[PDB]
DNA sequence: GACGAATTTGCGTGTCTCGACACG
RNA sequence: GUGUC
């Protein structure tokens, strides 16, 4: 019932969007959320040292 | 028989020429950058930072130019409308301050300094388009019939919406859910935007603001004021019999607590009130400044605050008990706003915010400096100026939380599709609620609105009065002063509220004055001062925008002079007889004794609508009596401008009236005198338009006559073979063949390209030729050696218009050849070739499509009646009576009785005798002409003298048994051709997210099938159809799985069991094995369970 | 935008009396007059030159002229 | 006379609140 | 967001 393992979702459900504007590339929410939790994984694990 | 004038109508034009229509619009705008930006200016003036106080700047003077355009290096020259429409460039002037800084010891005055720039409106005081020539129009290749009012950024036309909203500074006593309860708003310029609200229960009132923690009793509040002996307390609040019951419980609470002194009250309160200095400081300055702040507090007098609670209190007691509630749907109340304040409280914070973060540009270098002197010019920028008022006009989010408020939907680009979907849309105005179906009332047409705002003219939908337009004769008050205001109410003999005591408000001949939400005293005899302030605003003294109005129910006379509310002349008359005599309109007639010195005169006033709630008015001249105030001057000014050109709209039904004034937008027709000019994305236009033989005076007061968007054509009140059902028409071939109905459709194609940060580039190769004859190919066929199209040619279907090759990322280019999609065969009018601000080529091209009605087609009769064609009959048919005169357009007479339209009958037979005759018949509303005088006339020529002829039918050849009714009927042709409502599709893209068909017809999409039309298939009980439209044609998948965990495996394969001997298939749709993998990862893993089909 | 040159009812060209119209309502004459004295007798091949508005020469003053 | 147990009632919070098509 | 049913 308590998360401590999470699930990498595959990556044919999050389609990249991409942009004939600025060569540009546009991720998805989950993606961003993701990519932000993992930077706060890593900033724990420096502090204690 | 009572001495009429029949002179009256020649006001109403002389009235619009000085305002009214669209040039409050420009009003508005003419007196904030003229009034409110130096107020602004002078609000932020002195700004100096904290590292020592020896740097300050001082702001003088501060004022805007013509427009102009900076180009390459220091090009500043004047530009016109039409050049910043073509180039996609932005209508701005700058703004040049004259500031002051002290730099080192000597202090700089640097005069004409830049800052940024600022929208101008189109028709404004600044701009080049004004005071010119229709001669001097058409050398700048601009409409002079255009009214204005719009702001061009980006090369669009962009109008901000009137938005109305409700009164502040003022008291409200409204009933909910369980009883009755009072609520105060105040705002005032500086933002203090403030709600409190007394509510009674269990016979105890109490008062809530967001800013304590629970409830304060009232006399609590009154004990902290000041007032501390509560004798004196029932006698500001009331001494009467019955209001002494319901204020003895309140009383008597208050003694259970011990509180008796101004100390315990403010130590009470201090600790109920919470906030994220001692309690009794807190609670001080509470009272002071943070609850009512548009009573003024002159050093510590918490008097005028009491007193205005104690008169608060005594209206809900009177409230209590009673019926008498106040409601929201008063328009009296209602104020209204204009695109003026909006910008002023943008350029405001916009100010604020360079003013403050510049403040902290030069606090960080003057501990670390280099030298002995700080130059600020050169830390100083002008881009956030500019970015702001762009962001905001363009994208519509007026988010200022300095002002906590955000509003979306504020500025809509401007309806160009005809002349009077241009003009219709600048009267718009929105409503502060939101589009929800709980609204019954404010969609209601409500009975005070007469006169100011068009009750026909309303969309039909969703919006159902939360849209509203103006009237034709209106207008918007601006803001004032009240310092002559008050010094003459002073010098009347009012009396000064301080010296009076709680007792002498509650009988019933002293009243209270009233201005904008604030008690200015007690006056008797209210009558004598209602009576010299009209003689003092009628002889010129007092500006003529000031309202007073009396209520006799709580004795109060109310002062208005606020901003933003409705007036209309009114014609003054004197006991028995208008004032307006017939010498002093032949003046005006003449040339002389125009409008202002009218009023000047003493002849017409200005009425409000809680000024004419205490007037009488008279209709007309003959219904004038003897208490009758002020008269109308016309009766026909209600209908709006969309209303204005349906003819005898009293004939015609409400509905009626409103469908045709919301179709009167959507008729194509031409736009202005320069079409061919201007390149807007889509443009419809008619080959020959015609004349209404049947105008209206508002078609002549907006010059309708020189741009029509119709024809008249000759019709035939007839059923037909089978081709006139509920709503369907019936052409003439021959007619057609003619040119009845020609349409022409001009669409847009804009490309702009430009450099990068590198030197990367675009370019744009051209034709392609091949080895065995020197002809260009057949993608790129119409493309000209330079690379682009030509005009003057046709362009077919899947074909290169432009070729655009750039870089991937010696450089590898990829070719976006532009394609032109269409189901017709288009054609080339011009191609224009230009440069943007920002250094890129800009290419665009016009392509004009030429269309004739046919089946499928829909139009109206600009009477509230709508149809698409039905049968295209040829000249053969369709019977002549006798002169040989063949019907144009069948309509069918079964529409009639429903639809409840007899003002189309009385318009036909007035263009026929007007045709006869060969003279224009008036049809204007409440008036025009009659049906007695013109079937009398029709009777001369030698026809029938209502509406009867004899018919020879032509496909037999026999005589009609009964008469046909046949006359000229202005039609016009509407949008929304089933050339572009035609749809198929069998195989095309789909989505990457999901596959299924993608929405919209310009990306080939499918249609939808909802649960409703699911319901039907189901009531039937087929099974067979449902699974075949749902998962075999939308997203037939075959995935696979295991038996002895449920997995979503692959290539027979699992990866929890590593092994492929329990493996097996199914076929499931799409979007359910999305929907498990996306379940999956929520910790929820659907086990599946496999079994056989034949177990 | 210019006079139709036939009516779009019968097919009666109407195209060649626009000017000798608008010529005839100069001489002090009626719109009646001139539209019973140019030829017109019925009312369906009248309202072509009746109601019919001018729009090509307000468009000439914003057309292309060379210098 | 004084303490544990069960009843009725004012008050706190979450969810939506019909369909379809076309254009920028 | 606008327009129609
Ligand atoms: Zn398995
Ligand atoms: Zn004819």
């Amino acid at each position: 019932l308590i998360l401590t393992r999470l699930l990498v979702p595959p990556l044919c459900i999050r389609p990249s969007v991409v942009s004939d504007l600025k060569s540009g590339t546009n991720e998805d929410d989950l993606t961003m959320k993701l990519t932000e939790i993992i930077f706060l994984n890593d900033v724990i694990k420096k502090h204690r040292i | 028989p009572i001495p009429t004038v029949e002179e009256k109508w020649r006001l109403l034009p002389a009235f619009l020429k000085v305002k009214g229509l669209v040039k409050q619009h420009i009003d508005s705008f003419n007196y904030f950058i003229n009034v409110e930006i130096k107020k602004i200016m002078k609000a932020n003036e002195k700004v100096t930072s904290d590292a020592d106080p020896m740097w300050y700047l001082k702001y003088l003077n501060i004022y805007v130019g013509l427009p102009d355009v900076e180009e390459s290096f220091n090009v500043t020259r004047p530009v016109s409308p039409h050049e910043c429409r073509l180039r996609d460039m932005t209508y701005s002037a700058p703004i040049t301050v004259d500031i002051e800084y002290t730099r080192g010891s000597q202090r700089i005055i640097r005069n004409a300094l830049p800052i940024g720039r600022m929208p101008i409106m189109l028709r404004s005081s600044n701009c080049v388009l004004t005071g010119k020539t229709p001669a001097e129009f058409a050398k700048l290749n601009e409409c002079p019939l255009d009214p204005g009012g719009y702001f061009i950024v980006k090369g669009v036309e962009k109008v901000i919406l009137i938005q109305e909203q409700l009164s502040k500074n003022r008291i409200i006593v409204e009933a909910d859910r369980k009883g009755a309860v009072g609520a105060s708003v105040t705002s005032s310029t500086h933002e203090k935007k403030s709600r409190t609200n007394m509510a009674v229960k269990q016979g105890r009132f109490y008062l809530r603001h967001n800013t304590l923690s629970e409830d304060i009793p009232i006399v609590i509040i009154f004990k902290a004021m000041g007032v501390e002996s509560d004798q004196e307390i029932v006698q500001m609040i009331g001494t009467e019999e019955h209001v002494m019951a319901a204020f003895g419980p309140s009383l008597e609470e208050c003694q259970k607590a011990q509180i008796f002194t101004q100390m315990q009250a403010l130590k009470y309160i201090g600790n109920k009130v919470r906030r994220q200095k001692t309690k009794i400081e807190e609670a001080r300055e509470l009272l002071a400044s943070t609850i009512l702040t548009h009573v003024p507090v002159k050093e510590f007098n918490f008097r005028a605050k009491c007193i205005y609670t104690a008169v608060m209190v005594r209206r809900v007691i009177l409230a209590q008990g009673d019926n008498k509630v106040d409601d929201r749907d008063y328009y009296g109340n209602k104020r209204l706003e204009l695109a003026g304040q909006l910008l002023s409280l943008l350029f405001e914070d916009l100010f604020k915010k360079f003013n403050s973060e510049m403040k902290k540009i030069a606090d960080q270098v003057i501990p670390k400096q280099r030298a002995a002197q700080f130059d600020v010019v050169k830390h100083m920028r002008q881009d956030q100026i500019t970015n702001g008022m762009v962001n905001a006009i363009s994208t519509g989010n007026w988010s200022l939380k300095r002002f906590k408020m955000d509003r979306q939907g504020v500025t809509q680009v401007l309806s160009r599709l005809s002349y009077i979907s241009a003009l219709g849309m600048m009267t718009r105005i929105s409503s502060q609620f939101e589009k929800t179906r709980k609204v019954s009332g404010p969609r209601s047409l409500q009975p005070s609105q007469w006169g100011m705002l068009c009750p026909s003219d309303t969309p039909e939908g969703e919006a159902c009065g939360l849209v509203k337009n103006l009237a034709l004769m209106t207008h918007i008050t601006t803001d004032m002063e009240d310092g002559p205001i008050v010094k003459l109410a002073s010098n009347l003999g009012v009396e000064d509220v301080n010296l009076l005591c709680g007792e002498e408000l509650s009988y019933p001949n002293v009243f209270l004055v009233f201005l904008n939400g604030n008690i200015l005293g007690v006056i008797r005899d209210h009558k004598k001062l209602v009576n010299t302030f009209r003689l003092m605003r009628r002889a010129g003294y007092i500006n003529e925008f000031v309202s007073i109005s009396t209520n006799l129910t709580d004795r109060c006379v109310y002062i208005s002079s606020d901003g933003g509310r409705l007036c209309r002349p009114y014609i003054i008359v004197k006991k028995q007889k208008p004032a307006v005599t017939n010498k002093h309109m032949e003046e005006l007639a003449q040339g002389y004794r125009n409008f202002e010195d009218f009023l000047h005169e003493s002849l017409v006033e200005y009425l409000d609508v809680n000024e004419e709630n205490d007037c009488n008015i008279a209709l007309y001249e003959h219904t004038i009596n003897k208490d009758t105030t002020h008269l109308e001057i016309e009766p026909f000014t209600l209908l709006g401008v969309c209303a204005g050109l349906i003819p005898y709209p009293h004939h015609n039904q409400s509905p009626r009236n409103t469908y045709q004034c919301a179709m009167g937008k959507q008729a194509m027709g031409t736009i202005g005198y320069n079409q061919r000019n201007r390149i807007d994305t889509l443009m419809y236009l008619l080959a020959y338009p015609q004349k209404p033989m049947v105008k209206t005076k508002t078609i002549e007061l907006i010059e309708f006559e020189k741009l029509p968007a119709g024809q008249n054509a000759t019709v035939a009140v007839m059923s037909y073979s089978g081709y006139d059902i509920e709503d369907a028409l019936v052409l003439n071939k021959a007619s057609l063949d003619r040119g009845f109905g020609r349409c022409l459709v001009y669409k847009n194609a804009k490309c702009t390209l430009k450099r990068y940060t590198n030197q990367t580039f675009d370019k744009v190769m051209g034709p392609m030729l091949d080895a065995a004859t020197r002809k260009p190919i057949w993608r790129h066929e119409i493309l000209d050696a330079d690379g682009i199209c030509s005009p003057g040619e046709k362009v077919e279907n899947k074909q290169v218009l432009v070729n655009k090759s750039m870089p991937t990322v010696q450089p590898q280019y990829k070719d976006v050849p532009i394609t032109y999609k269409g189901a017709t065969d288009s054609y080339i009018e011009k191609v224009m070739i230009s440069s943007n601000a920002e250094d890129a080529f800009l290419i665009k091209m016009l392509l004009r499509q030429t269309r004739r009605p046919e089946i499928g087609d829909k139009f109206s009769s600009r009477h509230g009646q709508k149809g698409v064609c039905g049968l295209i009959v040829p000249q053969e048919d369709m019977p002549f009576c006798d002169s040989g005169i063949c019907p144009d357009i069948i309509m069918n007479p079964h529409g009639f009785p429903s639809r409840m339209t007899v003002g189309k009958l009385i318009e036909l037979l007035a263009g026929k005798a007007g045709v006869l005759d060969g003279r224009f018949h008036y049809g204007t509303a409440f008036g025009g002409s009659k049906v007695k005088d013109v079937c009398e006339d029709l009777v001369r020529h030698g026809y029938n003298y209502l509406g009867k002829d004899y018919v020879t039918s032509g496909i037999t050849g026999e005589p009609l048994e009964a008469y046909i009714y046949f006359g000229p009927v202005y039609y016009q042709k509407l949008k929304h051709m089933v050339l572009d409502k035609m749809h198929a599709r069998a195989r095309g893209p789909r989505a990457v997210l999901t596959r299924q068909p993608t929405e919209g017809r310009s990306r080939d999409g499918g249609l939808r099938l909802g649960e409703m039309e699911r319901d039907c298939l189901i009531g039937y009980g087929a099974s067979m159809l449902l699974l075949e439209r749902l998962m075999i044609s939308s997203d037939a998948f075959e995935v696979d799985v295991c038996g002895q965990c449920g997995l979503l495996g692959y290539s027979g394969w699992c990866h929890y069991c590593k092994s492929s001997c329990h493996v097996s298939s199914l076929r499931i749709p799409y979007a359910c094995k999305l929907l498990f993998q996306e379940l999956q990862s929520m910790n929820i893993i659907p086990r599946l369970k496999l079994s056989k089909y034949n177990e | 935008m210019i006079i139709p040159v036939r009516c779009f009812t019968c097919g009666k060209i109407v195209g060649n009396k626009w000017e000798a119209y608008l010529g005839l309502l100069q001489a002090e004459y009626t719109e009646g007059d001139a539209l019973d004295a140019l030829g017109l007798k019925r009312y369906c091949c009248r309202r072509m030159l009746l109601a019919h508005v001018d729009l090509i020469e307000k468009l000439l003053n914003y057309a292309p002229l060379e210098k």
